[PDB]
DNA sequence: GCAGACACTACGAGTACATA
DNA sequence: TTTTTATGTACTCGTAGTGTCTGC
């Protein structure tokens, strides 16, 4: 069932799926996506994550390969001004001698300094509708002007209903079992497929590459899923630390993380905001807010960082 | 005009298949329509304790923190990341605005100054010619109306009103009913 | 099918009135400015033996200078333009038809309300004239007998009373003063020896320059006041 | 009053040097930076028919290049300015002398510690050998008996001590020592053929650059080094 | 040492190869890009008596046009590089060759897979059409008992489908068929009569051009394809 | 030979981000 | 339902102006 390129080493890129069905989408949009197949015809359309690996820039490629279009795929950033009157005018201008639809794909087309093209698109859409669609590909909205989203039908990707999340998941799961038979990789312990595809949720690119990394030893077994459910560096022995109020151990943890300041405090406050109560959170951020302002100023640094946790133990209110 | 059928082809059409394209960019710059921004739904969310979680939209200090510099029930929660927040997360930043600011309501109207933009051209004017900044430019024309009659002083100075320096002061079209304003009645 | 001197040599010139062209199997080619402003007939020596629409023609006929002129031109294969040279070959795109704005039909153009004719170095004379002293617009009429043309300037003379320029063609037999208006950047005949013709039915107009190579036609403008 | 076609390119040229001039009635117009660094004096052959102050100059010789050459530019009913044209009329500001840095000093350049000439084509070529060459400061000075000039590079040579130009301008006679400095970006003129004339006494001094269509004085810089 | 016209036309082409240069005794001179695509070596007049290393070529050769077309060069006390000329002189900054990326011998090319030549009169024709066809890359194939060349539009092309141009080159003696893409923009070679030598051990791959003056090698492109 | 036309540069517009 | 601080620094785009060099 599964297209592989073996032209590619780099195996997300291998496993890239050639039709709109191989594609792992929410049930409203791939059946949107058959719709537009069956039609026959491609009207111009944005597909947007912002999440990056959810698929768009490959349902570009398979929405044209179902239907059978002639399709110019250019890089978003490549595409300025004098591309549009030159070489896509020259395309959308000829006609295809099989009766293809004609296609232009720009991919990755949210950047800034591209907006005097996307206008100078806006009269052409409209100019040569007749021969040839657009599907623009984009991560971020608004990085395309309104009046080339008016033009378009936008879908909207990577945020699937709590049931889509959950059937999205099976077929993923599916899938990469069926690309570990392909590939010689054992799975002695299922609960490690679950575990990738859940971990990396929205983006399917890093879920293959994963695959990739944790297959050094060909087998997926219970000790690789100590691995994937597992987290390398953590913060864990002070938020522990820090719930036990004692002070010997903060004190001693001090000077390890005093190591590169500016990202510890930042992993402080992502990873307590979930473990404390909510008037705790106001306070957690009053507290690490200051200790972070005034650190060099503070002469002793490894000080500053005891300083901090003798703070947070007093005043944190676990949940 | 000849031939007399043409199903009209649209303005477009005519820009490109004829490919002249100073007609073709009038027809883009057609639709420029800028405006954009939402960041009154993150607004919306710290006020009515809705749900947005931010990360994915472009989120603004800034922006996040004059808008509910309006009222006053905010302004402690306002004042705190002002002095504390210059260094936190913007994911943080958020995250905490959520769990202060409490009621919710707001209704739109910033509170920006008046301008008399004659005036502002004025002090602007004597800080130029006389090396001042600006309050003191302010004493000088209290000053320089009660005596020494203000005509006397922006009669010299006409002389300079370059329309470099217009742009500093106004950005429309008002700035060139000023241009004629202080070349006539001193 | 190759291709002469001469006949590339026009067909340079429709260029300038419309990019692309569309050209069908005879020795007879025509193109119009996508607007309806202006027109182009034209007969010639080497034979159209295939249709075909180009896009970009200034471009086309740059790419054929570079082959030998022996050059023979085809039908492609798959249906473009095969330029086939002596030990190479080139093949430029045939363009969609729909995506080109060529004549509907020869337009046929009525009786001659007047009639009357034009020098070559005259029509050279004022070619070279208008623009240097920023002239854009001109204008025939009746004046003390004969008939004559009187350039100006519609960007600082709006309501056209300033002449900048004026030359005599030939009398008028016949009876009426006319008024008769053309933008300036209409004009865009080869210079040579042209007859005349001129016409009105309505606040719509025209004039057909004929050439003895090929014709022109162009429109009028608005405020035009034929004494009809 | 009527301003040239070499009158006003001594007013684009005297605009690299103050944003704005006054000139008054006479045929001499000068002007010297706010910051004292740089004066410039012109004898022009339209006689300028009063005392005026602009603000601003590289302004004001713009609304000039669109009026005709006719342009008796007289002066305003109230105080500011006309521009008369073949066929229009422009209202230019003009400054209270309060508001403009005029030189107010004609003083006359001593005499000459030494005397020297450059060949316009001369000054050429380092013109250029210092845009891409990179340099920023050159020094004058005397090198086996005649007088040669010294490119370098204050930044990446700190203290003028690698050389990357030299150029020789004809022997030297008299009997002196001496190493006079110039940072390039205080130096603006036109090229030509231009009489050097440079003073010093001590530590107090400049260089004056005497050429057939201006006259220019500038500063040495901080070290400058010499016997007079 | 000095340089003559002939000489420099050439490395202000291998400048555009790469922007430096390291070059010692001989008359013979070379240049590999950076980035490892293509290399050239030269046979030439002049003669170089010095070992230099040049961090800014391609504005070397500029600052060499703003002096005589005779002044001699040599190693400067300051090891590095004078121009001197008849009235002025230049010191142009000799770089540290750590910094410019040459190759430190001459690689031999494996006696090719496959021979033929070029026309220098065929070759303009290709560059020549290449601006007017936007042809980016081609290819070398074997196109019945010939030796054809393509030109592509990688840009709408995507996948090399249809050939915008064909020349056509020598004849194939031997029996194995190839394909072998070419970056048009790899190519920098001052035109000239060229022998061909195409050359592949299955992934390996790349092309040897033959001058009067120098030789030239450029990559193959990704899947450039072949049974060798 | 000079135009034409090419290749290069300078500038202004819009975006951005770290500081206060 | 509302709408952008001031200073300094860096980067991309389009275009217009600028200059050196070659084919019919
Ligand atoms: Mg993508």
């Amino acid at each position: 069932m599964i297209t592989v390129n073996e032209k590619e080493h780099i195996l997300e890129q291998k496993y890239r799926p050639s039709t709109i069905d191989e594609c792992i989408l929410p049930a409203f949009d791939k059946e949107t996506f058959k719709s537009i197949t069956s039609k026959g015809k491609i009207p111009h359309i944005i597909l947007h994550s912002p999440s990056p690996g959810t698929g768009k820039t490959t349902v570009a490629k398979a929405l044209c390969h179902d239907v059978n279009a002639d399709m110019m795929f250019v890089n978003g950033s490549d595409c300025k001004i004098d591309f549009v009157r030159g070489p896509l005018t020259n395309f959308a201008s000829a006609a295809s001698f099989d009766g293809r639809q004609k296609v232009i794909v720009i991919d990755e087309f949210d950047r800034s300094g591209l907006a005097e093209s996307q206008r100078h698109l806006r009269s052409f859409m409209e100019a040569y509708s007749s021969n040839c669609s657009i599907i623009i590909t984009a991560n971020n909205i608004d990085g395309i002007i309104k009046p080339l989203q008016s033009r378009c039908r936008v879908i909207t990707f990577g945020q699937p209903t709590d049931e889509d999340k959950i059937e999205m998941m099976k077929q993923m799961i599916r899938r990469l079992t069926e690309i570990c038979k392909h590939e010689g990789i054992a799975i002695a312990d299922m609960k490690v497929v679950a575990a990738l595809v859940k971990k990396n949720f929205p983006d399917f690119r890093k879920t293959i590459g994963e695959l990739d990394s944790y297959s050094s030893k060909g087998v997926l077994d219970a000790g690789i899923l100590s691995l994937v459910t597992n987290d390398r560096g953590a913060i864990d022995d002070v938020l522990e630390s820090l719930k036990n109020k004692d002070v010997k151990q903060l004190r001693a943890l001090a000077p390890k993380y005093a190591a590169d300041y500016s990202w510890f405090v930042g992993k402080l406050a992502e990873e307590i905001y979930s473990r404390v109560t909510p008037q705790s959170i106001i306070r957690m951020y009053e507290i690490v807010g200051e200790n972070n302002q005034y650190h060099g100023i503070a002469a002793n640094t490894e000080l500053h960082l005891a300083y901090l946790f003798i703070q947070l133990a007093c005043e944190m209110q676990w949940k | 005009s000849l031939f007399k059928d043409d199903i009209q082809l649209n303005e477009h059409q005519v820009a490109w298949y004829s490919k002249d394209w100073t007609a073709v960019q009038s027809a883009a710059d057609s639709f420029k329509e800028k405006a954009e921004n939402e960041f009154f739904e993150i607004i919306g969310a710290i006020n009515n304790k809705t749900k947005c979680s931010i990360a994915q939209k472009d989120y603004s200090k800034f922006m996040v923190e004059n808008a509910l510099s309006q009222f006053p029930e905010c302004m402690p929660a306002v004042y705190a990341m002002n002095l504390i927040g210059s260094g936190l997360s913007d994911e943080a930043h958020f995250n905490y605005l959520m769990a202060a600011v409490p009621r919710g309501k707001r209704y739109g109207k910033w509170a920006k100054l008046v301008e008399d933009s004659t005036e502002v051209l004025i002090i602007k004017l004597l800080a130029k010619r006389y090396q001042v900044n600006t309050n003191d430019a302010i004493n000088y024309k209290s000053i320089l109306t009660k005596n020494g009659k203000l005509p006397l002083v922006l009669k010299e100075l006409k002389g300079l009103v370059t329309d470099d320096f217009l742009k500093e002061v106004t950005k429309n079209v008002k700035e060139q009913k000023q241009l004629k304003k202080l070349a006539l009645e001193w | 099918m190759k291709l002469s001197k001469d006949t590339t040599a026009l067909l340079k010139n429709f260029a300038t009135i419309n990019s692309g062209i569309m050209l069908k199997s005879g020795q007879f080619i025509m193109t119009r400015a996508v607007n309806g402003t202006t027109y182009a007939e034209a007969n010639i020596s080497d034979v159209i033996d295939f249709d075909v629409a180009i896009y970009d023609l200034n471009g086309f006929l740059g790419i054929l200078s570079l082959v030998n002129d022996d050059a023979e031109i085809s039908q492609s294969e798959d249906g473009n333009i095969k330029i086939a040279d002596a030990r190479s070959t080139i093949f430029w795109p045939a363009a969609d038809p729909s995506t080109v704005v060529a004549p509907n039909k020869p337009i046929p153009f009525p009786v001659a309300s007047a009639v009357t004719e034009i020098k070559a170095e005259d029509l050279q004379q004022l070619l070279r004239v208008s623009r240097g002293l920023q002239i854009d617009t001109i204008a025939i009429t009746v004046k003390e007998g004969k008939i004559v043309i009187n350039g100006f300037n519609k960007v600082e003379d709006s309501a056209l009373t300033r002449v900048k320029y004026s030359l005599t063609l030939g009398d008028y037999d016949g009876e009426n003063t006319f008024n008769f208006i053309i933008n300036m950047a209409n004009m865009k005949m080869q210079p040579g020896n042209y007859k005349l013709l001129l016409w009105a039915k309505g606040k719509q107009g025209a004039a057909k320059f004929e050439g003895e190579h090929a014709n022109y036609v162009v429109a009028l403008e608005a405020d035009s006041t034929h004494d009809f």
